[PDB]
């Protein structure tokens, strides 16, 4: 039984915040490795997956990468990479180990980049894949007109960026764009005169409560208007100055979120024969005292990405894999080969690929009196929006008017 | 009695953004063939050379760096070239106890003691343009200045420096506008807000768009002083471009009369240094090792820093003096060399080497003037020193400076 060696690259220290990514994904990729093995599908092979501990650090990442090239087996490609700087040094330099990498938790847009990433691959939308979902959305309403509210960090802006792009060439006009670095209240207030109605807002949940604090105050919130902010932030986040408490939930009743579908709602057999349902009781049982992850599918189905991957190689090779060493350019181009061909239902819906990054499934959901409830969802692949029937609500009898 | 070798890991970019590897591996190569023959630098150590390609790439030189800590035999210093490298080089190092030593680095952002704990640079950072500036404001009386950047981290944070320095001096930035590409709103508002006084940090494209744009609206005359980069191309403004509408002899009219600062690499002067040449005798010997022309080889003009780096280095290593037992697990051999690397105080090729406490580069500035679409040297400035040559060669057409403040108008 020879080893098909993948260098696992993550945080797993508890000491580390993001720690918690790698740790509440364990259980998925112990999962899906165990299947894997049982049903022999890489026979006579075995999946050989080594962890090391990249710490969320520059320098200690960079160090747990060099270390696994140096004192590891020959690993043939890279799982993993979670925090956005470190994943950036590694994801750059890969072609220099003819290594292909696929990532499950990193969301940075700048990775998209094939010039800079060519050897990079991920089963999780980036931040940007918002962007397609929320033009989705405001077609389907028929809003024409939004104003934009962005924070001024690189998280933020690059999706705002990122939007003009999306919004070009289609029937809506950005009327009013503003940025904030501490205090959004001015911000507000300018789109307040400039009489902006459906708001895209790109913020941090600290950010987000100061925002509809100054909503309140400025009366931007009701019938009239439509928020369309990240689905990504805590539940409660709201709870955790001048304005009041009941003032701040009135301000926020009805905001729309965006954020990527951490799990297929579709009760299909999925590549290892059981529905997300399934497998989702599976990895809750698995996991025990481990806090989930939202990235948990995302592991889940990397692993069965990198499995396919390896058959369709191996399938290659015998058409015509122990000697690949670094050095091997040819086989690190036909494991990229293979792995653009990826094209099966996972548990995070279909996983393909489209120039390494997931088409998925974005989540939809609106901030209903005491929190959000899910209102859609739309298929990347597909470019479609499917909104629930009877959860989605407007304080009007219509919904708003963009001017 | 046992010579011993004690080894360098260099990256030289013979490729990329800035490939200035090429004149700069020869004077390193110079460089330690002339600390070696000293007997009273290191009589007990050989100093020697192991070094890649980086092509000015991260990523690339993320391959070479791997290759240098992993390879026997073990380094003692890294040496790297470009900005991006050496952020790249300079983070990961404290993981390997490694002192970095860049000749050509220029990037506001690597004088970080934090993010870069072990890093020295004989390159000067691209905010020691700002003294020279805040001392040019003094001298003609403004405390009213505008500033416009082309959209480039190392712009943004030769500005964001600028302004704590202004600050000190009494003086205030009345507005800072931006472009990515295009400068023809930013100019536009330059004029609107009645802006005389103006700093403008772009590369030479930009350069030439924003001069274009400068004729348009009439941004020039006797009214209005520009503070530009001094490292553009000796006829920048006539060069065609076929972007710009404007014509040689209208962006000859735009670029008149404005001031350049730039960093000294070559010390003008006919001393001799440390290894008993003169600048002179340096570009001589330097042109000789060359398979190509000094035009055609990139990083000539930094050529001085790379060799004047061996020397700080040498003579650091001099000052400690147990080099054989540097193991990458081990601060204390790091910590003796940091020392003495920080209080480097010597004459090189390119002018007296003195780090801040940074670890960045303190050298002299050359102030110049475009006086009838020639540059015209107008002074040098000494940050540390804060001593001001002036040549008396200066023009102006109201037969002086004009003002920031619409009051002598
Ligand atoms: C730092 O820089 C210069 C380097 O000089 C030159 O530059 C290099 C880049 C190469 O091109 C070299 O080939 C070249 O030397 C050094 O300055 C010279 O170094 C020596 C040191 O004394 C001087 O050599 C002779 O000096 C006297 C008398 O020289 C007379 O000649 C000149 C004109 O030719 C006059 O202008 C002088 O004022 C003076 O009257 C001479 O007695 C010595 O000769 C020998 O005498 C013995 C006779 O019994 C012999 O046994 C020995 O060979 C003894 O040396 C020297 O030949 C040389 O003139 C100066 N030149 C200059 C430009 O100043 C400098 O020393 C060096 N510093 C170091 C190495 O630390
Ligand atoms: C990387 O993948 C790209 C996408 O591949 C496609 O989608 C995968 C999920 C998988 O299902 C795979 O089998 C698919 O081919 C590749 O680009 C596509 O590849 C096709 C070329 O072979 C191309 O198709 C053509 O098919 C017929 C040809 O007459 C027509 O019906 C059609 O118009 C197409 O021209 C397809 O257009 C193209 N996809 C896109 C979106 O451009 C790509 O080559 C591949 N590279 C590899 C494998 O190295
Ligand atoms: C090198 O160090 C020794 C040690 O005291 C000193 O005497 C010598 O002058 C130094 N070399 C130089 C060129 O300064």
């Amino acid at each position: 039984s020879p080893p098909l060696s993948i260098m696992g690259l993550m945080p797993l220290t508890k000491e580390v915040a993001k720690g918690s990514i790698g740790r509440g994904v364990l259980p998925a990729v112990e999962l899906a490795i165990e299947q894997i093995r049982n049903e022999s599908l890489l026979r006579p092979y075995f999946l050989d997956l080594r962890l090391y501990d990249t710490e969320c650090d520059n320098a200690k990442g960079l160090k747990a990468f060099y270390d696994a090239i140096k004192y590891g087996p020959n690993h043939l490609m890279v799982f993993g990479g979670v925090c956005p700087s470190v994943t950036s040094i590694i994801a750059e330099s890969l072609q220099g180990w003819n290594l292909v990498q696929l990532s499950f938790a990193a969301t940075t847009p700048v990775l998209a980049d094939k010039k800079k990433y060519p050897y990079f691959f991920r089963t999780v939308p980036s931040d940007n894949a918002v962007n397609p979902a929320i033009l989705k959305l405001l077609k389907h309403y028929q809003w024409k007109r939004v104003g934009t509210l962005t924070q001024d960090v690189q998280r933020f802006s690059e999706v705002r960026n990122d939007l003009t792009g999306v919004l070009y060439g289609e029937d809506i006009e950005i009327s009013d764009t503003e940025s904030f670095s501490n205090d959004p209240c001015t911000s507000v207030k300018k789109l307040k005169g400039n009489d902006v109605r459906i708001i895209l807002g790109q913020f941090d949940q600290n950010m987000a409560a100061k925002v509809f604090c100054c909503a309140y105050e400025e009366n931007m919130y009701g019938s009239k208007y439509q928020w369309i902010i990240p689905g990504w932030y805590e539940p409660s986040w709201w709870e955790q100055s001048r304005c009041l408490r009941k003032n701040l939930l009135a301000a926020m009743e009805g905001y729309i979120g965006v954020d990527f579908e951490p799990l297929s709602s579709k009760q299909i057999k999925t590549i290892s024969g059981k529905t997300p349902q399934q497998y989702e009781r599976e990895y809750n049982n698995k996991r025990s005292g481990v806090g989930p992850s939202k990235f948990h599918g995302y592991a889940y189905d990397g692993i069965w990405v990198i499995a396919k991957t390896l058959q369709r190689a191996m399938e290659t090779l015998h058409a015509s894999i122990q000697d690949f060493n670094y050095t091997d350019h040819t086989l690190g181009r036909i494991i990229l080969n293979a792995m653009n061909e990826t094209n099966f239902f996972g548990v995070t819906g279909q996983v393909v690929f489209r120039n390494g990054e997931r088409m998925g499934t974005i989540k939809f959901t609106q901030f209903q009196d005491s929190r959000e409830v899910k209102v859609g969802e739309y298929n990347a692949v597909a470019d479609t929006l499917e909104i629930i029937n009877d959860t989605i609500r407007f304080q009007g009898s219509e919904p708003p008017k963009d001017d | 009695s046992e010579r011993r070798a004690v080894y360098i890991g260099a990256l030289f970019p013979m490729s990329g953004g800035w490939p200035g590897g090429q004149a700069c591996q020869p004077a390193v190569e110079m460089a330690l063939e002339d600390v070696n023959s000293r007997r009273d630098i290191l009589p007990d150590y050989e100093l020697k050379l192991i070094h890649h390609d980086s092509k000015c790439d991260p990523g690339q030189a993320t391959k070479y760096l791997y290759e240098l800590l992993y390879n026997d035999p073990i380094k003692i210093i890294l040496m790297p070239g470009c900005s991006s490298v050496s952020t790249l080089v300079a983070e990961a190092a404290r993981m390997w106890n490694l002192i970095v030593l860049s000749y050509g680095s220029s990037s506001p952002a690597l004088s970080n003691r934090q993010r870069f704990p072990t890093f020295f640079r004989t390159h000067p950072s691209a905010t020691l343009h700002n003294p020279t500036r805040v001392k040019l404001f003094e001298k003609w009386g403004w405390k009213k200045i505008a500033t416009i950047q082309q959209t480039t981290e190392v712009f943004t944070s030769t500005l964001d420096d600028l302004e704590e320095r202004v600050k000190e001096a009494g003086i205030e930035i009345t507005f800072r506008q931006s472009f990515f590409s295009d400068p023809a709103v930013p100019v536009k508002n330059l004029k609107r807000q009645d802006a005389r006084i103006i700093v403008g940090l772009f590369y030479e494209t930009e350069a030439r768009k924003v001069f274009c744009e400068v004729y348009k609206e009439r941004l020039f005359g006797k009214k209005y002083v520009w503070f530009l980069i001094g490292w553009y191309a000796d006829n920048w403004f006539k060069i065609y471009d076929p972007s710009i509408n404007c014509t040689v002899d209208e962006m000859t009219e735009a670029v008149e009369g404005h001031i350049t600062t730039e960093i000294v690499m070559l010390n003008p002067a006919n001393t001799r240094s440390i290894s008993n040449m003169t600048s002179q005798e340096f570009v001589e010997k330097l042109t000789k090792r060359l398979k190509r022309h000094p035009e055609e080889t990139g990083g000539f003009q930094e050529a001085p820093l790379a060799y004047d780096a061996i020397w700080a280095l040498a003579l650091a290593l001099n000052k400690t003096s147990r080099l054989e037992d540097f193991n990458y697990n081990n601060q204390t051999i790091t910590d003796q060399i940091y020392r003495a690397m920080n209080s480097s105080s010597f004459e090189g090729v390119s002018g007296h080497v003195v780090f801040d406490a940074s670890g960045s580069r303190m050298a002299w500035t050359l102030i110049e003037q475009l006086q009838g679409g020639s540059y015209k040297k107008i002074g040098y400035y000494d940050s540390t020193k804060d001593d001001l040559s002036w040549s008396k060669t200066d023009k102006w057409i109201g037969g002086s400076p004009p003002a920031d403040d619409y009051k002598d108008d």
